[PDB]
């Protein structure tokens, strides 16, 4: 038992093939190490399920934003009615030395920024979002739906169509014609 | 912490399923050990006590028992790390406290600055 | 509140008015009292590389087999690798059976990303024939409402059909769906979906899973016609909105425990799996023993 | 404290009971297994 | 109508080789409502904008036609030289505060319809008043998308 | 603490049963070969009911 016996014993057995048999004192030595190399396993594999399971922009409310860094430069398009909900209020004063100093001409110029990574995030109406992040795969819209106002009409104060086309709306919620356009250009795509 | 939580009915289904491969062991012999062999071979190789050795047919389903018994340990010892390691009041902004309800009666003590300090503020 | 108007007992109604096409035909409005609608509240590769690298230790073992030359490859060194899944030449399959026992913990780690990392639910909306055939289902659908309502009103629009199936389950109370969901006796229902975004937060346990997540049908203040308020309201509006204080009103009032909904999975397991694989184990049989040696 | 068992009592009870019954008909078994190899 | 190129709302496609839109056809596999739609080609200033009318797409489109049929009118429609709403700008002697874009362009008599999902303005209703709006949404955020490990 | 005394206990439970049914054979070494074994199933009739206690061993090492 003094050449390559051993050897293949503890390769036998370090290595757990043969768990089991395979002078007394040393067999006493030998079972604490198949312990310990049972430990060795139970450890490692706890670092597999671990270090694998184991340990963003949430909106307005992150200091990223409440104290807006040049390492998170934001913009968006001017002549606006986002930047209008920017000069509204009021602790935004130092968001537009980022809001009103790097915009754009098109969503899709800040889409590309997304996408070729210049600035990190974009604050746009949720539904063109929401819809290419179905369609692209690398775009997670954050926060609520900030100012959530309603997607109207351009009609003029004296213009008495408002009306009928109101009664419409509402034949279209009322019937789902809005459901019927959410088939139809909506719900489609997905990541 | 407990007994077994993993549905009795599947450890009966584990038991049916042990005198499966009973069955599928000794009716094989015939065909190319038939009478408490295979018994003793299925609790050698289902137990995994011994894992390898132990016509090819049987032994081809022998081995995918043998890999499912793997499996079903995985699966077992991934619950007995799951639900051991797997899945309260947080002060006033609870709504236990803003919607004060009689199952969340609290109380203090009368003439005290604490109850000063509940009668200044207002919700 | 519409009689009120209409006969003007309420020159102003505010109400939480699910405003109708119906109710603007009869009264004016202003903007909607809040977002709501109709909503219905209720209870590949690895595989490949596995068989390509035991195949190449199978024919390693064969040419070892062969070079002792200078005990059957076809047999018990087959069934030897598939116990090292689960001499010489043999000390370096033990290195490899130790590496398919590191490949066992790294799919134990992974089949515990999948068991941990499920929610499920049932319920789609109108598009269930639950609904729409409830009678075509065993057993039949279960659904009621508090009368003389706008969302019935737009049923009628829809299917009064529907409403010949809600009559005989209508209503009185919200504490009546809160029984009839928690002792079962109505299966999940629908309304305004807003109060149910109360109540199913403000449910015990919050099993009472409501008209989908969330999704509103019945989608999207009464004004006294000619009233020369409306401006005014209308313009304080963008600015309540543009100031955000209808989501102040909205931490004083909303919330209760489905707005920490925490991802509900499991917490035992009943999937298929090997019921799958059982029907195909027998069938092995059925290949081989027809192969028997015929000649 | 900061908590730093019962699942294994059970498995103590369990598995104790089970081998007294074990060992409680090993004889009676074995003595009708010599009777079962007479034959 | 003047129509801010925002997609789907308004798919702005070039047209045919015929100056025609095509007979596209939907997952449904229905000929989509397409509109001949005149505005610029350079969509750029100080590039040369050249008014072609081009095919669109969209929600819009098959609203608009209902209410041709609903509401017996026809629709005359437009791209934006600006592709931008347009808000209250000073101009040059530094105070002339002048709805620019959109809002111009009707307040210029220009458009005399805007048929886009309009972000509602307490102050763009001070002007321009809306119908019953589409859809109730907000902002929210473009995120980069991380990478697996 | 306590869990290491149980250990014990019914490990030398085990060792005996194995003496005694080494011994009722009668109608290799219990001293031995068997205690080596009882470690390997840590980690013949009554040998079945040990690979059972064995499969519980292996319960208490996914424990």
């Amino acid at each position: 038992l003094t050449l390559s016996s051993a050897m293949w014993f503890s390769w036998r057995v370090l290595l757990n093939s043969g768990i089991g048999e395979g002078s007394f004192s040393a067999r006493i030595l030998g079972m604490v190490w198949a312990g310990f190399a049972m430990i060795i396993v139970a450890s490692y594999t706890a670092n597999l399920a671990a270090f694998l399971v184991l340990d963003r922009i949430t909106g307005i409310n992150d200091p990223r934003l409440r104290n807006p860094s040049d390492k998170f430069i934001y913009a968006t398009v001017k002549q606006s009615s986002v930047d209008i909900y920017f000069r509204r209020q009021v602790e935004l004063s130092t968001m537009y030395r980022h809001m009103e100093k790097h915009n754009y001409e098109s969503a899709a110029e800040a889409i590309q920024a997304v996408r070729d990574n210049k600035l990190h995030a974009f604050i746009w109406d949720s539904a063109v979002l929401e819809f290419e992040a179905s369609q692209k795969c690398d775009l997670v819209t954050t926060g609520e739906l900030f100012f959530r106002s309603g997607f109207g009409i351009g009609m003029r104060k004296d213009s008495p169509w408002k009306q009928n086309v109101s009664l419409s709306i509402l034949k279209s919620h009322e019937n789902g014609f809005m459901e019927d356009l959410d088939k139809t250009w909506v719900r489609y795509q997905e990541c | 912490s407990f007994m077994q939580p993993f549905q009795s009915t599947l450890w009966l289904l584990v038991g049916l399923s042990v005198h499966v491969v009973a069955v599928m062991l000794y009716l094989l012999d015939r065909f190319s050990l038939t009478l408490s062999s295979a018994m003793w071979f299925s609790w050698r190789v289902l137990l995994n006590s011994g894992i390898g050795e132990g016509s090819f047919s049987a032994r081809i389903l022998g081995m995918v028992w043998a890999g499912f018994a793997m499996i079903i340990v995985a699966s077992y010892t991934a619950n007995l790390a799951a639900f051991l390691v797997l899945d309260r009041i947080t002060g006033i902004n609870d709504p236990r406290l803003r919607n004060p309800s009689d199952k969340f009666i609290y109380a203090t003590v009368k003439q005290s600055s604490v109850d000063i300090y509940f009668r200044r503020q207002v919700e | 509140m519409i009689g009120e108007v209409v006969y003007q007992r309420a020159v102003m109604a505010v109400g939480s008015l699910t405003i109708n096409e119906e109710r603007s035909e009869v009264v004016d409005f202003s903007v909607p009292f809040v977002e709501t609608g109709i909503s219905v509240m209720v209870s590949a590769s690895v595989w490949v590389m596995m068989f390509v690298m035991l195949l190449i230790v199978s024919a390693i073992a064969v040419f070892v087999f062969e070079y002792f030359s200078p005990s059957f490859t076809i047999g018990k060194a087959i069934w030897l690798l598939w116990g090292l899944v689960f001499t010489t030449s043999k000390i370096m399959v033990s290195v490899w059976a130790f590496f398919a026992v590191i490949f066992l913990a790294s799919y134990t780690a992974n089949l515990a990303a999948f068991m941990i990392q499920r929610f499920v639910d049932q319920v789609t909306g109108l598009s269930d024939k639950k609904f729409q055939r409830p009678h075509d289902y065993s057993p039949p659908f279960r659904f009621g409402t508090v009368p003389n309502g706008s969302t019935e009103r737009n049923i009628r629009n829809n299917y009064p059909y529907m409403h010949q199936y809600m009559t005989k389950f209508n209503q009185k109370g919200v504490e009546d769906a809160l029984v009839s969901l928690k002792t079962g006796k109505l299966d999940a229902f629908i309304y305004d979906a807003a109060v149910l975004n109360y109540k199913a937060g403000r449910d015990e346990g919050c099993k009472l899973v409501t008209i989908g997540s969330g999704y509103i049908f019945a989608t999207t203040i009464a004004l006294q016609k000619g009233s020369p308020w409306k401006r005014q309201i209308d313009l304080a509006l963008l600015q309540f909105v543009g100031d955000g204080e209808m989501e102040e009103l909205e931490t004083l009032w909303l919330t209760g425990i489905c707005h920490n909904e925490k991802n509900e999975v499991m917490s035992i397991d009943n999937m298929a799996g090997v019921f799958y694989m059982l029907a195909a184990a027998m069938a092995l049989s059925l290949i081989t023993f027809i192969w028997e040696h015929l000649f | 404290d900061s908590r730093s068992f019962e699942n294994m009592a059970g498995v103590f009870m369990l598995v104790a009971g089970g081998i007294v019954a074990g060992i409680f008909l090993i004889f009676i078994e074995i003595a009708y297994k010599r009777h079962k190899d007479a034959r | 109508i003047v129509t801010i190129h925002q997609e789907p709302f308004v798919y702005v496609k070039p047209t045919l080789s015929d100056g025609t839109c095509k007979e596209e056809f939907t997952v449904n596999g229905d000929p989509v409502k397409k509109v001949i739609c005149t505005g610029p080609n350079d969509t750029s200033p100080g590039s040369p904008r050249h008014t072609v009318p081009q095919c669109c797409y969209g929600f819009c489109i098959d609203l608009l036609i209902k209410l041709a049929r609903t509401m017996n009118f026809t629709y005359e429609v437009h791209l934006v030289a600006d592709g931008k709403f347009g808000t209250q700008e000073r101009v040059n002697n530094s105070n002339k505060k002048e709805w620019n874009g959109m809002m111009g362009e009707l307040l210029s008599g220009q458009a005399d319809m805007i048929v886009a999902p309009l972000t509602i303005n307490n102050e763009r209703a001070q002007y321009i008043e809306f119908s019953k709006p589409f859809k109730y949404q907000g902002l929210t955020i473009l995120v980069k998308k991380e990478i697996p490990r």
